[PDB]
DNA sequence: GCACGAATTAAGCAATTCGTAATCATGGTCAT
DNA sequence: ATGACCATGATTACGAATTGC
């Protein structure tokens, strides 16, 4: 993949009526002069060591182009082999609508919710095709939406082994882990209720809660998919209201693009402006 | 140079704002925030002699407000600071002036769209509360008609739905309409009085805590709306 | 509702002994422990107006003793508390009473076993004594017709044999013998002459603490030797 | 016993020097160093009437200022410490005098080799500066004629050659010109005018400051260069 | 010990130099900066390498006698 | 790796480096 | 006026990973 903006601002962006001509100036940009360009610089090759013959070919796989007129990045990269791009036209196939190419970025991992990699798609999609304030708005949209989902979906699960390693009396012991500090405090909370008991080997699903809860611990942690008991139900629902989880899930992930994509979700606003 | 206790004091203030300072040599001193967010100014009596960048401002003044006020402080020979007492002296280190976040110019705050007045107490009250109600957030509104302050806290309630706090700031007379919100992180004023003038354009804008002694600038968050 | 100066003093005392506490309307304050070991009461200078439950008891503290006295705390309009001045105004919510624990019903305290009293200046040394020599335990007893009280921590002297501390509470008159065991994780009082009523009837009793204004009790340990 | 305010304060510096400490029968008490590196002496006022090893004092300390000044210390017949004030009895355990660091006997200082003058303000500026500025030793020597104290942290010149804070104390009419060193960790006098008294024969010396109320000895170090 | 101080600074570093095996010249930094957590010795490996690019030296070979200073 | 094969030896860690927490000294500001 | 309490570096410890014999 060659960064090929400069000859775009070279020719003029104005210049243009539709997308449909920067992508077709792009297409046979690539055979009027890059294709031959290849084919000598290959023959070159094939004369240094005076191999055989000419056998290698190379044509425009995909053309990435941010849409037309919007402040849109139109593609970026994170590391080695982790891409986002705004893909326009693949192998000589005109797409009437934008196709979106992505890999390696962390919206397909199955340790997040469907809602989750849903917004960061749409994220992406954003921070291709459409403008700074989009992102910036569509951040704050899913923040508001993002509580408003179940609590089992959006929490996560991990396995929890040795549990009496790490319990006194149900307090946090010696680097207790997250799981086992959560299904502590569980049984601490329910102790002699009926449900059936917590033990180790069981995949068990955990979620974090607020400063000042009333079960004293900021961990809960209750066998997954299973349902915990109603009474303990309403207050584990109130106060994880807006928590920060969501910063452990989706805004570092969205940061990790955003900030190689040249842009900030969050406006951080500043006297900048004064200053200069 | 010659410094009085009034000019540490305002120093010491400052530094909360940012680490370290640059004293450029002349009467206007002068700093910002390490992310832009404030920026303050102030006029003393002193002068400056030189300008120095001095890293760990907190250190420097505890160092300093151990000696006696007319200590003299000059250049020593291999480019740090000298303060010398009657009967002593000590080296202080002046660190690469690149390494130290400061305005390089200061800022002319043109002709704002609203004024008002806060009193001491105000203030006092306000930072005692949001150190209390763990208040995150500070809105300068007009409501029934008076100017008046709300508190919130973004950390549960996002959209600002519960005024935790209200504060009556004065009469109001005009019509125009603003929500300006400011964090409580920024908010570094020393008591005493002040005259608010705040300026709003666009999605940004300002609002200048003028004081008798020192004087502050202050940015608004996005959530701030304005209606002229 | 109005409070003063020793009001919020000795609510500061019940969030000491209680995080959450209720409020009758009227002059008669009641709050008891968790596991419910101890209790207080107290009749406040002022009077109140309303029925309330408070789970922040600290954070009432610090918004009450930072604001204006005069300012007047009543129900907001959402059933909250609202504290308002004639300048600001403070919105704080209102816990569910079932998640607090409240007394059902103030303890007559009858009967009197054993009558003494112990000053303040007596009772402030015996406070910072056992905070300096780690004192969790006090046992009351007469010994030569003296009341008298000996500091012990069980978790080195489970047998009740090392006495750290010496408080001859006075003399006493009469044949019967008592030896009382209090645990110091639940007293907690403001310096003031004070007096005791101690009771124990086989396996229950308490002790009642009479004050000038304000009054407690404890449970004594079921350990604790009774012969009257 | 009957121990002053001073005499408190002066066991209170002992107990900074070390953890535990002997009561010599008299008016006199001493210590030093856990690891041997400084000693302290003190004329005291109040009567000794039998000797005792302490392993803590700052415990100690906060009991005795509970207590009236004018409460009895004497040795418990269990073996122990028994304080009797007007009202109450208090019990500390005694420790074995082989498990507590003191000396043999009162150190004779020999003759001053050095002699100057360290005036209240200076050393107490100079001991709280050395935070500060971050020196971990001193040199007492001579410049210019004048006997002079100059910080220096060891951690960034192993040399002891940069200069960080330099105080002055008077003309040095002598030719025996010299370099001491003293680690700082071990100035730990009560502020107050002291004397300076060096001696140094070959490799062995010492320093000695003595105040209006105590003395303490600090040993010099073998990086110290001096010839009378 | 004063003497071997004394002696210690004024000597030749290459005496001093640690001298050690270059093992894993690539497995633990991800591009030039040590990434992951890093040996002592390889962070000074590629701070050499990245230190005479284009200044015309040969660079490290895996076991060379390289030094860590 | 097809088709087995026919004989067989390296063990278990000492030490470093890093990250994260847990505990502990120490200062800034406040009710007093 | 004096420590109280909260926040911020030092210091210790152990899991985790890796290579050294």
């Amino acid at each position: 993949y060659v960064c090929v903006d400069k000859v775009i601002e070279k020719v003029g962006l104005d210049r243009f009526k539709e997308q449909n001509d920067l992508v077709e100036f792009m297409n046979q940009f690539g055979k009027k002069k890059m294709e031959p360009m290849i084919d000598v610089a290959y023959r070159e090759l094939c004369d240094y060591m005076n191999n055989r013959e000419h056998l290698m070919h190379m044509d425009r796989e995909a053309i990435s182009c941010p849409p037309l007129g919007s402040k849109g990045v139109g593609g970026f990269w994170k590391a080695k082999k982790r891409y986002a791009l705004n893909v326009y036209d693949m192998e000589d196939k005109r797409f009437a609508e934008p196709h979106l190419k992505i890999m390696g970025m962390e919206t397909q991992q199955s340790s997040t919710p469907k809602a989750v990699q849903e917004a960061l798609e749409e994220s992406i999609r954003r921070i291709l095709q459409e403008g700074e304030e989009s992102v910036q708005e569509y951040y704050k949209n899913f923040e508001k939406e993002y509580r408003q989902l179940d609590y089992k979906v959006i929490a996560e699960v991990k396995t929890a082994n040795d549990i009496a390693k790490y319990d006194d009396k149900g307090w946090p012991g010696f680097k207790c882990p997250f799981h086992i500090r959560g299904v502590l405090t569980y049984r601490r909370a329910v102790s002699g209720l009926g449900v059936a008991p917590i033990l180790d080997g069981n995949k068990v699903m955990v979620l974090p809660l607020r400063e000042g809860n009333p079960f004293g611990d900021k961990c809960i942690a209750w066998p997954s998919g299973t349902e915990l008991p109603k009474e303990i139900r309403s207050d584990v629902l109130s106060w994880i209201d807006h928590s920060t989880l969501f910063q452990k899930s989706f805004v570092k992930p969205l940061a990790g693009m955003c900030e190689s994509a040249g842009m900030d979700y969050e406006e951080k606003a500043s006297l900048d402006f004064l200053f200069g | 140079m010659k410094l009085s206790k009034d000019t540490t004091a305002l120093l010491k203030n400052f530094a909360t704002i940012n680490s370290g300072i640059m004293l450029k040599s002349g009467q206007f001193i002068m700093t910002r925030a390490v992310n832009g967010t404030t920026y303050a100014e102030a006029n003393i009596s002193d002068v400056i002699d030189f300008d120095v960048a001095i890293y760990d401002l907190n250190g420097f003044l505890g160092i300093l407000s151990l000696v006696n006020d007319d200590a003299e402080i000059s250049q020593s020979e291999d480019g740090n600071i000298k303060i010398a007492d009657a009967r002593s002296t000590i080296f202080w280190p002046a660190a690469d002036p690149s390494t130290v976040v400061a305005p390089n110019k200061p800022i002319p705050f043109p002709v704002a769209s609203a004024v008002t007045e806060i009193k001491a107490e105000d203030l006092q009250q306000l930072l005692r509360v949001s150190r209390g109600l763990q208040i995150d957030t500070i809105a300068i509104t007009v409501k029934e008609g008076k100017i008046v302050i709300n508190g919130f806290n973004k950390v549960e309630d996002s959209a600002l739905t519960r005024v935790k706090y209200s504060l009556t700031l004065g009469d109001y007379d005009g019509e125009n309409t603003f929500n300006f919100i400011i964090n409580m992180a920024n908010m570094k004023m020393q008591p005493g009085n002040y005259k608010l003038l705040l300026w709003a354009k666009g999605k940004q804008g300002a609002a200048k805590f003028e004081g008798e002694h020192a004087n502050y600038v202050v940015a608004l968050e996005a959530d701030s709306t304005h209606d002229f």
